[PDB]
């Protein structure tokens, strides 16, 4: 399960063509948009 | 790989004074090394203190640093306290402007900046004999 929750996020980085990375979040957009949304999204689902 | 790396170091190598023997920079440290290693990289992060303490040179310098910081208060500008370092061939310069949190107030007898964590590239730390 730690191994698998790792393809999404490690706290400790990830290692890239031998290179160290500075990033933890391995997911493009949750990389990016790090800061919260203000304005939230006018909805019922909650994974919209 | 195993990267043999001190967890701190204390020891010098050189030492010099200020332009004017007026002031000095007083046995600092490195109070912390910390690593990461990699097939074809290494990160190597250092927390050093840079420490100032305004004694001049060993003679009338010093009794003269004396009357100066006996009689006023002190200046330094941290836009230009700074460590450089280089790792074999790369160098990276790091300011204490930028990788200092809080500065130490204006004094003649002692100022202490300490820097948060100063990321240095190793991967062009050239070793001989598994030695660098």
């Amino acid at each position: 399960a730690n191994r698998w929750l790792k393809y999404v996020w490690s706290p400790s980085g990830y290692i890239v063509h031998g290179q160290i990375q500075n990033y933890q979040w391995n997911v493009r957009p949750l990389l990016e948009d790090t800061s919260w949304n203000s304005d939230p999204l006018d909805s019922v689902d909650p994974d919209a | 790989e195993d990267y043999e790396i001190p967890s701190s170091v204390s020891s010098r190598k050189d030492y010099g004074w200020g332009d004017y023997y007026l002031s000095m920079v007083y046995n600092g440290d490195i109070p912390t090394i910390n690593y990461k290693a990699a097939s074809s990289d290494l990160k190597i992060y250092i927390s050093p203190k840079l420490r100032i303490i305004h004694n001049g040179y060993e003679g009338q310098k010093r009794n003269q640093c004396n009357l100066m910081n006996k009689y006023g208060k002190l200046a330094i500008s941290p836009a230009k306290v700074q460590i450089i370092v280089k790792a074999g061939g790369k160098e990276q310069t790091f300011t204490a402007d930028k990788d200092v949190s809080i500065q130490p107030s204006p004094s003649f007898d002692e100022m202490n900046y300490q820097f948060n964590a100063l990321e240095i590239d190793g991967s062009g730390l050239n070793f001989i004999n598994n030695s660098a």
